[PDB]
């Protein structure tokens, strides 16, 4: 739904005003970032199945009851299931950074997924460790120094961080 | 809404996808058109009183039948011509909108849903505000790609207008 | 068939309106982007024997079982090999087309539609094909972008496996 | 459907080959002109209204059976059709530009469009007329000198007028 | 869904009883002033387009929150879907004129707009004000004493104000 | 609840449209006719004792094993005969309602929708009811338009029975 | 296509039935009214000349800029004049239709549907044609039922332009 | 789709003419003759059960080898398909006799009935039986002199008769 | 059509799978009572002769008034009983095809589909063939499961007509 | 729709009589044949993947066109297609295997399969050639003597190649 | 869920019908199964850790590299060993629920559904589970009936891996 | 949905054990007196009219107030619908019977019936009444000794009054 630079004009549309020129020199700067945000994206996305995988795997290994005779992730559709939990998650988080936005997170993926947890009894707190599980691994693909022009990113790491810690305080 | 971005993340979505290089090159046509467009708001928005002023007084000098039709739709008086004046700087904001985001979105949103119910109900004619319009892309002074970009967008919404 | 241009247009089309500015930029993003990509695709073309040799050979490296026990999925003889190599070749030659293209659809239409049922019909590995994309990835050569955007559709390949 | 880098990727998958190194420096060479191909579609789409408007008016002074009581393009939802034909055709056009082939025109547009005319009883011959005025205006439009780098469009202006000269063999 | 006939039918049918003389006579004084009641169907119809405008520039300029940047009825979008309410309230109005009874206004145009109003966020008590606005000018139509023959229209212009207040009291 | 008026209200409502001089004419249709028909609406109601008593008889005359067959469908005691004398006079009330509205609408609502249901699921004979609504036709005594109107829809129901 | 007899054809067929004493109704009604229209229309038709002459003639008093400003949307020439009368008689003689069928079908299909598109594209204003029917309606000259019933289709369109 | 006065207003309009006085006086005369043409709807809709199992049980006798086994009409519910299609058709024809025009008959019940029949192995021409003694059925309850003013019906009549002749030449 | 392995198939089918040991039990459910069903059906219709006039003469016996009243629909001329047995002979042999194929398929299409539009039009009372099918039942000798399975259609029919 | 008994069950339906003595013989004694009717289907079912797999297989080693780039079974979408076709159409004759009857081949996979293929660019004969190869190889695994009761399946198999070839008839 | 009384429920229910003596042979045809289900149920539960032992161990004389490389999703350790011969029990135990209910219910709800996802996740080869399966087939010593059909779920699961 | 034998499955998959000698021969011992429960579903079928018809009747009886002009089973779609209703539950009851489990009659008959009662205005206590007096006219069909070899289905009947008491016990 709405980018980065869209929240800041949807903003000022409410107060029928220009935005200022800090508001526009503060886009400005998010601009200027944008090779970071696209190797963001690109290291994330060519990572998920990898990243998606080690999560489940770690969760399972770290809460054995999810996946034991009657656990919620027992049996190889809810097996399955929980793998496309945590990948479509994924994958709306890596829309949320290349917009520089959440609005995309928040109403296609994050509401209502907690009641909708509830409903099918799955466990919304272990389904936030998966999501943290998530969040390190592609932080530390995001930031790793090989292969590519050396530079900050601890300013979008940071973002990064927070759309998933955003969806993990969703579900839990 | 609808931004170079934001359209990319719809179309992947749709198909159920994570985002492609097709879509990362989105940003990077659109992150280069950006930091000149962004500035070429903040021309605009320093101007818009000039502007707007400006663009309203050349919709009268044009249909100078509007200062004087006796009719609440009309800019006869002060209340006719405060609204006109307020028109005319809501069309030139929401473009600098559309100029701030890169894309129509804005103008969709803001402005053009809903304009011709507006217009027919208040009986306000398309061709004041494409004069008002004209004036704008006549009169902004923008060079280089701002203008061209300024400028598709006040043809976009004088394309919706007639 | 899935490019940038061609998602530009099936988007607006799909909306039934023009191209605005932010079509435009995806041109811009993809025509800056584009000599890197037929920069990256001139050299996969060139080296397309040793690499796609050499990555049907890692393949028999990290699972020498591939050469060894029989049977029409396997390689144990110059029949398979063959297969292997000849199969190996079509998947680097369509990643060369989507960079040529700059977008997955060549990928998609040719390679990975109905490649999961090809792949269990046949008895052949998601593995051995992700050892052989990453020998590519990791002998190609390239620099700069266009190594960038190359290894971005063999890990859209690698993605698709696993 | 296909955009000029993929009708030559379709063409090299039937023959199962890799793009030659001419081919890549042909394509190449289109990429490099892709700022004047960006201004074709933005000063035809700026002025889609002003041209279309042009064209039925021009035809329909030319034909004035047309519009005449009994005409083809008689009475408001007649005549609102044929403007919004000669409008279709000109939007799938500006498409064909963008993506340097006619195959989003070919398949969406022109498709069987003579004989769905011909099924409606709607001048397929007059048609083309109001194609060839949309193809006049369009091109003064492109090949205007005023407030634009100054250039040689004469290619890119001939397979314009290609595409145009297509959609008008197709209804005449 | 039902009209004064229908409804006298239906409470009937709950007794099992014929309708009597009286509730027969009392439905052909009915039939006696369908005159007035067309009239009024036709003259609120005819001036639908000015009431609504009419409703919503009153409106607006006695609660300029409405239209001042951020507000409900601000943007073109809302600008219009308020006028559209208004219109739509006017237009069932005017079928339980037609119909002499309330039903079609309350099952279809009514029920639940309390409820609808609160969930979007419009002031509800501004719309019964226009409501308010529609009803004074429809009955100043009605009573018009131009152009028709003159006659006692006051029961009538009774019947036709509890709709309009009906109206503005299930928004608030 | 179809009635002259419902109908032209639904129709305009289905199509978004307010009342034009189409449906007004349709209600001075109603209004021209509604005096006959209520007329035949007081006269069937004050006989509405003859004619459902002499239709019930009608019915055992022409069809005497309803009277003689031992059964819980049957008249042959007191019990039947009240069902059906009951039944005749749910016809009569509920076709002195269609002329009341001037539609079918109350015949459609209360009595033919699920008629054939409870007449297969009881074992009652549509023939029945055929009969005695032809005996109320040829005994109402009714003339001019509240007899043609009324025969209408008793008529209607014979059809609905057949 | 839309007349008291077509709709009430419409309403039955979409419910798969036939014709009721409803639907006659709707018969009489029309019946009862189409002699003072059909003369209505007979009257219009002998004034056409005399009410489109002078209808366009109050809209170039009324909005002087009209006959004046030099562009194709407009009456300053002599070729502008024809096309504005020549518009003026469509709206009059499809209004006429109206009253012939005694329905606005003529008018939603004739006139109506696309005339917004219509005055768009060619910069018409609906104000010119409101004011040119308000003179029609103001002269000619009919009374009774046929001015309550061409007034309604008059104002029909008004509420179109608005 | 259309009725008596919409078609001549069609004629006029491509023609762009007002209605003459001749072509007003015979609409006007058509309206003189309503009261006819409303009983004619009335009596065969109040008789059209009869009518229309009067026809199939006289066509099913005429031709035994509709109805017998391997017939096109054996089997209940081909036999009440057969039942359905007079039905259809007779009911087609009563809105053409209330609209004084048989475009209804020909757009929605006529089109394509020739072609339908061919593909189900229905024989078209036994159904033009069967409308011929819808025809016949309906004629004599149309003419029926009883309980009802006396007067001439025969233009009405012939009116009538062409439209199930209509029908029986459009089935095969 | 519906028979135990038509309806297995119809299963699989639409829900694109191959037939697994599910539907191999209904096809051993189906030959395991087929001789049963097989024994009833060459037994009815050695019998059809006598079952078939012996229950027309049951429904004239419970009904003396189809022997006796004048109208097509009645079996009071040689017509109308011919017709008569015809019917009932059409539910036996139409009830020995169920037999044959295990399954409500034949009464379905070739019987009880569009029966009571049939029963309705033609003025024929369903109560005639239950008494019909009763004499059926308690005349056709059968015992065992032949007997039970050919009852359960007889009671399947009869739940049709009421 | 039909399975062996239905067939001869509609067949005396459009003559309108009972089955003989004879007919019922005739279905008694498929029905003491069915269990190795049950065989054959379930052999040839628990064999289906390996079956389809060897057609295509040997199919594509026969006429290396066909996955040749530019072939029709190019591709792995349409190698994919390919393999599908073959094993629906397996699975529809283990369907009429144990229906006894080829309705349910004839009706919805045979019918207008042909003209199908002659609109994709698809060939017939190819397919023939690959239903001959699911023959082959079904027939083998129905005869294969070991882990079942010893007995005749001539006539059987006999009726489950006539399937094949039927199969493989409708396509060329 | 999938059983033949289930299946047979459902497809009634899809029709709106009551079960008829079609439905009532497949509880015939699935009681006469019953025995022999469950006998090779008893006997593959009794033998069920010498068939989960077995069956893995074939695998690793097979594809001996399942033992040797070091990864996640092999079995060179205890825990991938221990894991295995989990999933060779999920696929046996899942098995005999098949046979208790005579249908593939089970092992399309528990075991098949989402299983080719899982096995692409976590890089598991078909052939292993396949091998697996070809082990148990040739070694549960079952005899008769409950020989094919145990063998009929095995072979099921074997083509849903191919 | 389920049936006896998927009901013990799904308890031992949540425990993840093999069924048990025990369990095993339970179920067997359900499969042995199968035919009983054959007779319970074809019997109650096969009268399945005469039971609907015979509840509502004794329940129309007991509760005239339910068909007396304004009663909820007043009017003919009423009481069709309150007909059907009836058999409805019997139908899903029969389906339980079948299975040997209430799944079926759970999940799709009675979920949300008693919500759907009160959104009408329907008396649930009414229908459970109608429900009580199908399971009367069942139960002493099912236990008819008559045409039936003789035994004991005490536990089989106790097992019908289960289901048709879940119904009614759903309703009120
Ligand atoms: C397709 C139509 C069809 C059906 C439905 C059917 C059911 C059926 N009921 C049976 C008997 C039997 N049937 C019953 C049932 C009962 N005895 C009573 O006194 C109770 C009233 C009633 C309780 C439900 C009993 C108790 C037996 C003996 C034990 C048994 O076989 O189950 C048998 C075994 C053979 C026999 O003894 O008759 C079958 C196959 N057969 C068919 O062909
Ligand atoms: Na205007």
């Amino acid at each position: 739904m709405l980018d980065a630079f869209a929240k800041v004009v949807a903003q000022a549309d409410t107060r029928g005003e220009y935005l200022t020129d800090a508001q526009l020199d503060a886009l400005s700067e998010l601009v200027k970032e944008g090779n970071k945000r696209a190797d963001a994206v690109n290291r994330i996305t060519s990572n998920a199945s990898a990243i998606v995988a080690a999560a489940v795997r770690d969760l399972w290994a770290e809460q054995p009851q999810l996946i034991a005779p009657g656990g919620n992730a027992y049996t190889s559709r809810r097996a399955a299931a929980c793998i496309r939990d945590l990948d479509i998650i994924l994958r709306y988080v890596t829309y949320a950074i290349f917009a520089g936005d959440s609005s995309v997170l928040d109403d296609r993926a994050l509401n209502g997924l907690r009641e909708t947890y509830l409903a099918l009894g799955t466990p919304g707190a272990s389904v936030a460790v998966g999501i943290q599980k998530l969040k390190d691994a592609s932080l530390k693909i995001v930031n790793d120094p090989n292969g590519i022009t050396r530079g900050d990113c601890s300013a979008l790491a940071a973002e990064i961080a927070s759309y998933f810690d955003r969806a993990a305080a969703a579900v839990a | 809404k609808k931004t170079p971005l934001t359209e990319a993340i719809s179309a992947a979505d749709s198909q159920g996808r994570y985002l492609s290089s097709t879509e990362i090159q989105v940003a990077f046509g659109r992150f280069r058109q950006a930091p000149a467009s962004l500035q070429a708001a903040k021309s605009l928005s320093a101007n818009a009183s000039r502007l707007t002023e400006g663009a309203a007084q050349a919709v009268y000098n044009k249909f100078p039948y509007t200062t004087q039709q006796q009719g609440p739709n009309f800019a006869y008086d002060q209340r006719g011509k405060a609204k006109c004046v307020r028109d005319v700087g809501y069309y030139l904001r929401i473009i600098t909108y559309a100029l701030v985001v890169g894309g129509t979105g804005p103008l969709d949103d803001y402005l053009i849903s809903g304009l011709a119910e507006i217009n027919k109900t208040f009986d306000l004619s398309p061709s004041w505000y494409i004069e008002a319009l004209k004036y704008i892309k006549a009169n902004h002074g923008l060079s280089g790609d701002p203008a061209v970009e300024a400028n598709s967008y006040i043809d976009y919404v004088i394309n919706t207008l007639s």
